[PDB]
């Protein structure tokens, strides 16, 4: 499905990055999660690519990259590929990405996420330098999903009255370069800690907030950076280096990343529910806020509960600019005047049927309406 | 290359202790003041082992406060990293599909340590 989306670099040019898309349709299946990836990438000519991975809730950081425009410089390097609800990140080597699809679950395919970063960038080799005059804390900055989250004890206390305090920072890696800057005038001890000084970070427009807090603390104090634009382009075995100045001092911390899965990838459920004492119980799908009274499409996916098997009688018909009301399903699905589509189930039964529907219409938010239904 | 160059309360980075190698160095900003210069270090090797940096030590000082400075281009310049806001010492990149390649934004506007380069 077409959900388009504006993005800008920000503070440096890294040249990797991270595009969250969490637009594009996903069910929470809770058992077979299958889904087909095909991505395009624009550069300059556009060397289309043809990414493909196909990984359920198992395998978060897969990177299948079968490429067709031809030797790109990278693409989708997967450290937090499927980490966060929906997150599915594209890396690059260190650009109005178009990507194409998620999941097939019926036939739709469509994505978009543009970035207005350099078509083609630049490589960043950065040479290994280890800031002599930084003592290295070695403090283990793990890159849990996508975003760094560190508390690294801050630079030091000097002249801590009156002070213009900057966290400008940076970290480096395998041929990254991307430094973090301290944004909104200069930070001079505002209450007792929790300053909540917003970071730049470089990388991306960052969706999620990205900003460390000084917390002050009499006269021993702390910092914690949580830059999210963190890649797998970092090595193995990276530093990143924290540079607090006051009235400068540098600290070196080993950063490495993490590739597991994350709590959920599925977007996020309406919760709904129903109550019924018939067995032939119907829901009425509520109207989504993000689209008009008229909208070109729109598609209620009946999908079971636990579905332990592959797709069975479940029916994604019922969309709009002639499309097919027959529901191939075992159910059977209705609407009323507005479009508010009211979903018959196939005889529901004692069981709660838990059916799960995922009215996407067009240019609107993916409303999963996950309703379980009660007998009573 | 003997000794790095240093600048106003920044950074000299990693060097060891060599005899007149010294190959990788970076300059970073001051902290409250930010840097105005390109940053890389690097000791280019001359007839003899002895040489000197490849590029002067940038100067690490206010730019206007938190002002901002007109837009620096040239026809045969590309704006990489670059963006209508700016603020402080903040820069840009320079290209072009047929000069240097970086112009900050200082508190004298218009260009940093450096002119805006132009190009073939
Ligand atoms: C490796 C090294 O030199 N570490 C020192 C640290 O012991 C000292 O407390 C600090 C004082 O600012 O300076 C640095
Ligand atoms: C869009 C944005 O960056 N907003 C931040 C705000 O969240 C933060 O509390 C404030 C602190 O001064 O700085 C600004
Ligand atoms: C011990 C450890 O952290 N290994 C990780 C590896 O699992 C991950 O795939 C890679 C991504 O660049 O970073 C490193
Ligand atoms: C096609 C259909 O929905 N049939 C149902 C029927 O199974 C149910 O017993 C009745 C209860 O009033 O409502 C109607
Ligand atoms: C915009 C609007 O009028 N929406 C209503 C909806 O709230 C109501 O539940 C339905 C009943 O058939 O009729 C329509
Ligand atoms: C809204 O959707 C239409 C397609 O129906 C698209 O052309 C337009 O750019 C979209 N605008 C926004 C803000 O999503």
């Amino acid at each position: 499905y077409t959900i388009q989306s504006l993005i800008h670099l920000t503070g440096e040019d890294p040249g990797f990055f991270n595009v969250e898309i969490p637009e594009f349709p996903f069910y929470p299946t809770c058992n077979v999660c299958t889904a087909d990836v095909n991505v395009t990438i624009n550069f300059d000519h556009q060397l289309d690519l043809d990414f493909g991975q196909l990984t359920p809730h198992t395998k978060a950081v897969y990177q299948p990259r079968g490429a067709f425009g031809g030797s790109e410089n990278a693409t989708n390097l997967f450290l937090l590929e499927l980490l966060g609800a929906g997150e599915l990140a594209l890396t690059m080597r260190s650009e109005s990405v178009d990507v194409y699809f998620q999941d097939v679950f019926g036939t739709m395919w469509c994505h978009h996420a543009e970035m207005q970063n350099p078509v083609y960038l630049i490589p960043e080799t950065v040479p290994y330098i280890k800031w002599d005059n930084c003592n290295s804390t070695n403090i283990t900055a793990v890159v849990r999903a996508q975003g760094l989250d560190v508390t690294l004890p801050l630079s030091l206390p000097t002249s801590a009255q009156d002070s213009n305090f900057s966290v400008k920072t940076q970290m480096l890696g395998n041929e990254i370069d991307i430094e973090c800057i301290m944004e909104d005038g200069e930070i001079s001890q505002v209450l007792p800690g929790d300053n909540k000084f917003n970071i730049t970070c470089s990388g991306y427009e960052s969706h999620v907030p990205s900003g460390g807090i000084l917390t002050s603390t009499s006269y021993a104090y702390s910092l914690r950076l949580t830059p999210r634009p963190v890649s797998r382009f970092l090595g193995n075995n990276s530093i990143l280096y924290v540079f607090y100045s006051g009235n400068d001092y540098c600290i070196q911390s080993n950063i490495v990343f993490s590739d597991e899965i994350p709590a959920s990838q599925d977007m996020p459920t309406n919760t709904t529910d129903i109550t019924y004492v018939g067995d032939n119980a119907t829901y009425s799908v509520p109207m989504v806020t993000s689209e008009d009274a008229n909208s070109p499409n729109v598609t209620v996916t009946a999908f079971w509960a636990w579905p332990n098997n592959t797709e069975t009688d479940f029916k994604c018909k019922w969309t709009l600019t002639s499309g097919t009301p027959s529901g191939c399903e075992n159910i059977s699905g209705a609407f009323a005047s507005n479009r508010t589509f009211d979903i018959t189930v196939s005889g529901l039964g004692t069981a709660p049927k838990t059916l799960i529907i995922t009215r996407t219409a067009t240019n609107a938010t993916t409303t999963t309406h996950k309703v379980i239904f009660s007998k009573a | 290359c003997g000794s790095p160059p240093p600048i106003l309360n920044g950074r000299i980075s990693y060097y060891s202790t060599p005899i007149a190698v010294g190959t990788v160095i970076r300059y970073s900003c001051s902290g409250t003041f930010r840097l105005i210069g390109e940053k890389s270090l690097l000791c280019i090797t001359k007839d003899k082992v002895d040489g000197t940096w490849d590029k002067p030590a940038p100067k690490c000082e206010y730019f206007n406060k938190y002002s901002s400075c007109p837009e620096p281009i040239v026809p045969g310049g590309y704006k990489i990293r670059g963006s209508t806001p700016y603020r402080h010492g903040d820069s840009v990149t320079f290209a072009c599909k047929t000069g240097n390649k970086s112009v900050w934004c200082q508190a004298n506007n218009m260009w940093g340590p450096t002119r805006l380069p132009t190009c073939v």
